[PDB]
């Protein structure tokens, strides 16, 4: 198990990220998910930031590590003629 | 009548229907409601027989309870679904986002069986959609409209294609369930059968009875009369039953160990175990009328079974024997049949509350493969059903419908008729149905069951005909999905009025007579023969003794919007089509005249549409304003009636809604009370009424254009408002914080005049294109200075001001007042996207006068682009010096037939100044059979001639002979119809009489303002060194393969490297032209292009050597 | 609506002066499976032992 | 395959041109100095305007 | 059929042994950006997977 | 061969690419799967962005910064490792993988 999480950190996003910060964004996800089943509502940045022992400020820094590349060959209109990348400035 | 704030339009019709149309919006709102359960369903189910009422949340949990692990020691079970009341009132949860929804509560309990215990609690299952009252959903503040879906419904179906190549009958049967495996029982060109089971492409029957519990001498037996299955039993070269049950299996799937005795749950496992196989209670309904095996009670454990499947096969090979009827053991002899997989009778409707039941079942799914994965990880004695439930598959499922699913659209709302229209159709494309490519000339047909049900006329002309159709007008869905349709049962020749709603298939059993039959004004008919509607479409006169079922009325086949296209039966069905595609494009004007000339569906389908404010309870009226009414009841309670006023619409069209009442009056129940977008007094409106000449006037109105008075210009009596939604954001950068404010890089104080103290433009300024509608700035950083551009801050002594500027400047080509802004804030408190802190929105406004270019067009098809606005005393008056308002082209009549254009003229005319028949020696013969109140018209008076039963042409002739005059002793129009018009630009007259009227005419939502475009030099993409695309940006043309041919064909070469070259792709080429342009040097050669050079790049990737040489 | 990207590196344009550039030397190194390759380093700068051809 | 089940593009697909077994149209670059917009008849005009 | 390779190889300078590929290339990363839309997102090009 | 690319094709010949070639043309063997330093926002070293092999992010700017004008081109910064040069030899130049 240890091998393949340690897999699952490296070597499973495109630009990659150490393994702490997987673990401090797992800890982030996990406590996301169980307090969106008991609130009952999505928590608030402030609330995880509280539940976690971090900033309110640092939990916006992890949620901005941790967004993946959407990518640029994916037809845009549903009549497919356009990949995305035809339309970045 | 029966409408209690009606206006008055008379109305030709001959014929009194007993049926009114029905709750147009029932499609939607009575699917939703059956989904829901709510106690109008509970009611309306239990009205008309169902044994069990079961909301669609009851049946998709009555099929998922009980859960049970591998070990059945413990189960889970659901119960109960009860909605709370909504979270967020409608309107503001259109401002805020909020997509407006409901909680589901689930009365779980899990129960452990080696104990005996029970975990009840009240589950919290998830944000659930909820229609609106007018039957469209809200979603993240926008209003989507789930659109009713065609597709085959599953069952067993039949069909034999000639093999010529051998001249033998084909026979086939595909058993296709709502979710499962297929199977074929076909009949080769060999007098075998093909048993195709799961696409394992080869079987004989006899392998599959004796896998399924048969001998060959049982075989033998129960097929007595069965030649080719005797045949193939001989020919069957396999005994026993474990003998094949491993052939079976071993071609079941290749490569695997067979366990001879176990492998036999396997095929129990397809066909039978009810939980991997679903022909849904549509498909079990479906079979057990076609093979009439459980005729007389209720349909339950929708699995196949072993007789199924035995009378499938039997009745399969009766079919390819030639035969008439087959009566199974035990079930009532049915027809032996081929059947059609385009009739109705087989083409269900997933209306949307099927739509929304498959989401949440495929949810479920996946929710119930995480109850019974965390069933055994969990520890027994410990777990909560809460602890159990996981409601985030669920939640997902639906919210990835809603948004992002190609039967969850945009209300196409750019006037009531099209948010009426967008709801009400039927597409036969989405995920389940067939695609557009993959389906075939076939089913874009008329097949003859689509009468009363699915409007032949109304579909998208563009390349999804027939796949996108609208309802007819008195269609109701069958509760299987089904589209049942009104008729009036006819006993004797004494037509009832017991209206009975045929289905789709009991139609074809009968005789359906026509609702234009001479009643005899009792019941009984008045000719011996009458026409009548048999079996397979084809038409005949039967005698007055078979026909059992007459039309509830005429235009019973028309969908909603065509039966608004007066004359309909006179134009030919192309241009009736573009008609009824293009009266669904109208822009809600600033002024809203009703038409001189309609049908009766202008005043229904306009309180259906929902646009129009509907006083609720009867009352008076206390107070008004421009924004709210406040009616009094008759008992205490009040009610304030909120107008939407100015409100965008989904397409940038304005949404007034004034008020049509005063402070005294007294409203009716159900009564219209505010017009609403295009209602005039209630009644659609989509248009104005304008004198129209049908001469070809000097060119200008050449092969479909138009030229205007400018009457229309000055008048406003075509202007469109139009409202746009300008939005910017303030993001959270690595850099900094991007932040909104005056506070700006080098900028002039001019172009920060308009701007407040804090950004944001003042509610009122009039912008152009260019304008700082918001105030924005960014942090930049730092960059290595150019020199000179030191040396210039020094001469100035300017900072820095690393505070890059991306402020929200008006896009090009847009202008007007800025009509009102709506700022949000995460300092506020307001939620928002993550990095995000300030979400702005500023709607503009313009008022869009009328213009040559734009897309006028009448009713009737007839379209075309406005030609030229000439002055208005350069225009062909009347005797009267009446200009005329605009002038058509005589050259589009003929060659598109639909003068009902030409009809609708004279019609207006008529009902325009006004007539009255002259009964002074009794009633002129024409006008014998005109309705009364018809002999007197005042002018500028209604009318109305509904769709298939209107004006006759004699009727119209006999009006416009008498047209009353209209000041002075004048009768403008002689009674041919035409006059004699004094041209406004020469001043001769005109040597022939032309014709003048009054044509109804919309303006096309196609102006050319939002078709103008123009690049000379524009943003670039990123990936490829191209311009960048559409009109959203700048962008240009695409200059694809044919014009390259085009282009070459003139042998032009230079414009050719060009137009490849240094505008798309070279480089270094785009700023050296511009350079050379700007100097007024020679353009420089253009060097390679870029594409070139990436594809090069990529083959080489691809280890192929390529490689330039030069000499 | 627009959408801008910008690849995380600036554009200096000076012009491509061909004669004014600081001198520099040539440093042939050796793999192990008997390569030369040549690096243009800049004339006062230790010239590394190893480097990854 | 990555996220919803599209399959990644690889090379042999990043091809321009690239006709599959049925030809399809090239569609092509998007010159600048474009423009369109809609037509009307101009009776007034000479042949060559 | 078989000739006709053959003769190809032996025809032309090639050899076959190119046909097994001892080192991929990789595409000049320009080919296959990995740009930042406005907003911390990345929009990778499919070939860096 | 003329890969300068100026106004001069009489052929355009193209043939199987054998590993002799592939790691010719190639500029350095990328060797991590390393795409962007998730903060910093730079090129990984051996990286299938690496400023070492496939050129400099930002013109005339080696990775270490110790060298930022064109007073400094074709030269190595023997501490970082990029070659100062324009930015825009990232869409021409390849990297192999040694398989
Ligand atoms: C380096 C070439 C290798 C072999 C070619 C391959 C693999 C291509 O797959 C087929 C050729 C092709 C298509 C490439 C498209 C490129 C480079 C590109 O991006 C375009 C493009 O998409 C369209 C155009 C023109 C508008 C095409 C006009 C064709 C006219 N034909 C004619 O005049 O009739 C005789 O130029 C391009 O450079
Ligand atoms: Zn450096």
């Amino acid at each position: 198990r240890q091998a393949i999480t340690r897999a699952m950190a490296d070597q499973a996003r495109t630009i990659r990220i150490p393994v702490h910060m997987v673990e401090v964004i797992n800890k982030l996800g996990r406590i996301q998910r169980e307090l969106l089943q008991d609130l009952g509502r999505e928590p608030t940045p402030e609330e995880l930031a509280k539940e976690m022992d971090i900033t309110p400020e640092k939990v916006l820094e992890i949620q901005q590590y941790a967004r993946e590349p959407i990518s640029l060959d994916q037809t845009i209109g549903d009549e497919g003629d356009s990949q995305l990348g035809d339309f970045i400035e | 009548n029966s409408v209690p704030g009606a206006p008055n339009r008379v109305s030709f019709a001959k014929l009194r229907e007993p049926l009114e149309v029905p709750g147009l919006l029932d499609v939607q709102t009575d699917s939703f409601e059956w989904l829901i359960g709510s106690p109008r369903w509970r009611e309306s189910a239990a009205e008309r027989g169902d044994v069990n009422p079961v909301g669609g949340l009851e049946e998709v949990l009555y099929e998922l309870s009980p859960i049970e692990d591998f070990s059945g020691s413990m189960s889970l079970s659901f119960s109960d679904p009860r909605f709370d009341d909504v979270k967020a009132p409608v309107d503001e949860c259109k401002d805020k986002d909020m997509t407006y929804a409901a909680p589901l509560f689930v009365t779980a309990e899990f129960i452990n069986n080696n104990t005996g215990e029970i975990k009840s609690q009240t589950v919290f299952m998830g944000d659930f959609p909820m229609m609106t009252e007018k039957g469209t959903f809200i979603i993240n503040g926008t209003e989507r409209v789930v659109v009713s879906q065609l597709v085959r419904s599953p069952g067993v179906y039949f069909d034999e294609t000639i093999d010529k190549s051998t001249d033998k009958t084909l026979h086939s049967v595909k058993v296709i369930p709502s979710r499962g495996a297929w199977l074929e029982f076909d009949v080769d060109k060999r007098d075998t059968v093909g048993v195709r089971i799961d696409r394992k492409r080869r079987q004989p029957v006899t392998v599959l009875l004796k896998a399924l519990g048969w001998t060959s001498e049982q075989i033998v037996e129960r097929f007595g009369f069965s030649e080719i299955m005797r045949s193939t039993l001989e020919k069957d070269n396999t005994v026993g039953t474990d003998e094949a049950l491993l052939d079976i299996y071993r071609k079941l799937r290749p490569g695997e160990p067979p366990t001879k005795e176990s492998a036999q749950t396997l095929l129990e496992n397809l066909f039978f175990k009810e939980k991997r196989y679903d022909l849904a209670r549509v498909g079990r309904y479906k079979v057990n009328k076609k093979l009439g095996l459980h005729v007389g009670e209720p349909i339950t454990s929708s699995t196949l079974t072993e007789e199924d499947v035995v009378a499938t096969i039997e009745y399969l090979v009766r079919l390819h024997e030639g035969q008439t009827t087959m009566t199974v053991p035990g079930g009532v002899e049915v027809p032996v049949e081929t059947d059609d997989i385009d009739h109705f009778g087989n083409r269900r409707l997933r209306t949307v509350g099927e739509l929304i039941q498959n989401q949440i079942r495929v949810g479920m799914s996946r929710m119930e493969r995480v109850v019974r994965e965390r069933m055994t990880t969990q520890d027994v004695e410990a777990i909560t059903p809460q602890t159990l439930i996981n409601i985030r598959p669920v939640v997902a499922a639906i919210k990835e419908f809603f948004g992002t699913s190609q039967l969850s659209q945009f209300m196409d709302q750019n006037n009531p008729l099209s948010g009426l229209t967008h709801k009400r159709r039927l597409s036969a494309l989405g995920p389940g149905g067939l695609s557009r490519e993959r389906a075939g000339l076939e089913v874009r047909d008329v097949h003859p069951s689509h009468y009363g049900r699915m409007c032949p006329i109304e579909t998208p002309e563009g390349p999804n005909i027939g796949l996108i159709g609208s309802l007819s007008v008195y269609a109701r869905v069958n509760p299987f999905g089904f589209i049942e349709t009104p008729y009036r049962k006819v006993v004797d020749g004494v037509v009832s009025d017991e209206i009975v709603y045929l289905t789709a298939d009991e139609e074809d059993r009968h005789v359906v007579a026509q609702a234009n039959s001479p009643i005899d004004a009792d019941g009984r008919f008045v000719e011996p023969r009458v026409l009548v509607r048999r079996k397979a479409g084809e038409v005949e006169y039967v005698p007055s003794s078979e026909v059992d079922y007459m039309d509830v009325s005429p235009r019973q086949m028309v969908s909603v919007a065509t039966a608004m296209i007066p004359f309909l039966e006179h134009d030919d069905a192309n241009r009736a089509l573009m008609g009824a595609n293009m009266q669904r494009q109208a822009v809600p004007l600033v002024r809203s005249e009703a038409p001189l000339v309609g049908t009766g569906m202008e005043l229904r389908a306009a309180i259906d549409a929902g646009d129009v404010v509907v006083a609720e309870e009867s009352g008076v009226i206390e107070e008004v304003s421009a924004d709210y009414i406040t009616v009094m009841h008759d008992n205490g309670t009040r009610r304030t009636y909120r107008m939407r006023k100015f409100a965008r619409s989904n397409h940038g069209t304005c949404a007034n809604q004034c008020p049509i009442v005063d402070a005294g009056d007294r409203v009716e129940a159900g009564q219209v009370i505010a017009d609403g977008p295009c209602t005039d007094d209630g009644e659609m409106a989509l248009g104005k009424n304008l004198l129209v000449a049908i001469m070809p006037w000097e060119g200008h109105n050449y092969e479909d254009a138009i030229i205007l008075s400018n009457r229309l210009v000055e008048e406003d009596v075509l202007t469109s408002i139009h409202i746009e939604e300008h939005e910017i954001d303030a993001r959270d950068t690595k850099l900094g914080a991007e932040e909104i404010t005056r506070d700006i890089p080098n900028i002039s104080d001019e172009v920060l005049a308009d701007l407040d103290e804090r950004g944001i433009v003042r509610i009122g300024a009039e912008v152009r294109d260019g304008d700082i509608l918001v105030g924005k700035v960014t942090p930049k950083g730092e960059t290595e200075l150019t020199p000179e551009e030191r040396l210039l801050r020094a001469i100035f002594g300017e900072k820095a001001r690393e505070v890059r500027d991306t402020s929200l400047k008006v896009p090009h080509g847009e202008s007007g007042k800025v009509i009102g802004i709506r700022v949000f804030s995460r300092e506020d408190e307001d939620e928002l996207p993550a990095g995000v802190n300030e979400l702005v929105r500023v709607y503009v406004a313009q008022k869009r006068k009328i213009s040559d270019g734009d897309k006028l067009a009448g009713r009737h098809g007839n379209k075309g682009v406005i030609g030229k606005i000439l002055p208005v005393e350069d225009m062909p008056f009347l005797a009267d010096g009446t200009p005329v308002d605009i002038i058509l082209n005589t050259h589009g009549v003929p060659r598109r037939m639909n003068i009902g254009q030409i009809l609708e003229t004279h019609l207006g005319w008529c009902a325009h100044s006004g007539w009255k028949v002259d009964a002074a020696k009794g009633v002129p013969d024409w006008a014998a059979r005109l309705p009364d109140e018809l002999l007197e018209a005042q002018p500028n008076a209604i009318v109305s001639t509904p769709v298939f039963d209107g004006a006759q042409e004699a009727e119209l002739q006999g009006l416009l002979s008498c047209t009353l005059p209209n000041r002075d002793g004048d009768v403008l129009v002689d009674a041919d119809g035409k006059a004699m018009l004094f041209d406004g630009r020469s001043g001769e007259p005109f040597p022939y009489p032309v014709t003048v009227g009054y044509m109804y005419i919309m303006k096309l939502h196609h102006l050319v303002d939002d078709k103008i475009h123009a690049r000379s030099t524009g943003p670039y993409s990123m990936i490829t060194q191209q311009p960048l695309g559409g009109k959203a940006q700048f962008g240009g043309q695409r200059f694809g393969e044919m014009e390259c041919w085009a282009m070459q064909a003139y042998g032009a070469a230079y414009t050719l490297q060009e137009l490849l070259t240094i505008k798309s792709d070279d480089t270094v080429g785009r700023v050296k032209v511009y350079e050379a342009i700007v100097k007024g040097e020679n353009i420089p050669e253009p060097g390679i292009p870029e594409s070139f050079k990436v594809l090069l790049k990529e083959l080489q990737s691809l280890c192929l050597n390529v490689e330039v040489l030069s000499s | 609506r627009v959408l801008r990207g910008s690849r995380l590196g600036a554009v200096s344009y000076e012009t491509d002066r061909n004669h004014d550039l600081a001198p520099r030397q040539i440093a042939r190194y050796r793999t192990d499976n008997g390569e030369e390759f040549e690096v243009p380093f800049a004339d006062d700068a230790e010239i590394p032992g190893t480097w990854l051809c | 395959t990555g996220p919803g089940n599209r399959p990644l593009k690889s090379l042999s697909d990043l091809l321009k041109g690239k006709q599959g077994r049925f030809r399809q149209n090239l569609l092509g670059k998007r010159v600048d100095y474009s423009g369109r917009s809609v037509i009307v008849v101009g009776p007034q005009l000479k042949l060559h305007q | 059929k078989r000739l006709k390779v053959v003769a190809a190889f032996q025809q032309s300078g090639n050899s076959p042994m190119g046909m097994v590929l001892d080192a991929v290339p990789v595409i000049p990363p320009e080919l296959r950006p990995m740009v930042q839309l406005d907003g911390g997102r990345f929009a990778t090009s499919d070939l860096n997977d | 061969g003329a890969m300068l690319d100026v106004n001069f094709f009489d052929e355009l010949r193209i043939g199987l690419a054998t590993a002799e070639d592939i790691r010719q043309w190639s500029y350095g063997e990328v060797k991590k799967p390393e795409t962007i330093n998730y903060r910093t926002l730079k090129p990984e070293k051996d990286g299938l962005f690496c400023e070492k092999i496939f050129g400099p992010t930002r013109d005339w700017e080696c990775y270490c910064g110790k060298y930022k004008r064109v007073r400094f081109k074709g030269i190595i910064c023997e501490r970082c490792g990029v070659e100062v040069t324009r930015a825009k030899v990232r869409r021409e130049r390849m990297g192999h993988i040694e398989l």
